[PDB]
């Protein structure tokens, strides 16, 4: 199959439908479960040094 | 005070061991040392400290 074939699917999905089944049409957005905007934490959460 | 003890003693020789591991090795206090960089809390024994 594919994911933009799956996310294209799920945002035509009707809003009373969104809530029909365990999902947020506030929070939790299946149309979410497929990543495009990746998002990048800051060094604080990674590490580095120098010898 | 020079009394005798009620009680008499198991007064006689042997060897004991010198063991390892001293104090002045083993005490250990902390505040507001050093910390890890990743996490930001307190680094482990050694180091000083």
């Amino acid at each position: 199959l594919s994911p933009l074939e799956v996310h294209t699917i799920f945002t035509h999905i009707s809003s009373e439908d969104l809530a029909h089944l365990g999902l947020n049409e506030q929070y939790a957005r299946p149309d979410w479960m497929i990543i495009t905007v990746l998002p990048v934490p800051p060094p604080s959460v990674r590490p580095s040094i120098s010898v | 005070t020079g009394r005798k003890l009620v009680a008499q003693v198991f007064l006689g020789p042997t060897y004991y061991q010198r063991l390892k591991h001293l104090v002045d090795d083993k005490i250990h206090a902390r505040a507001r040392g050093p910390v890890q960089i990743l996490t930001r809390q307190p680094v482990e024994g050694r180091s000083r400290d």
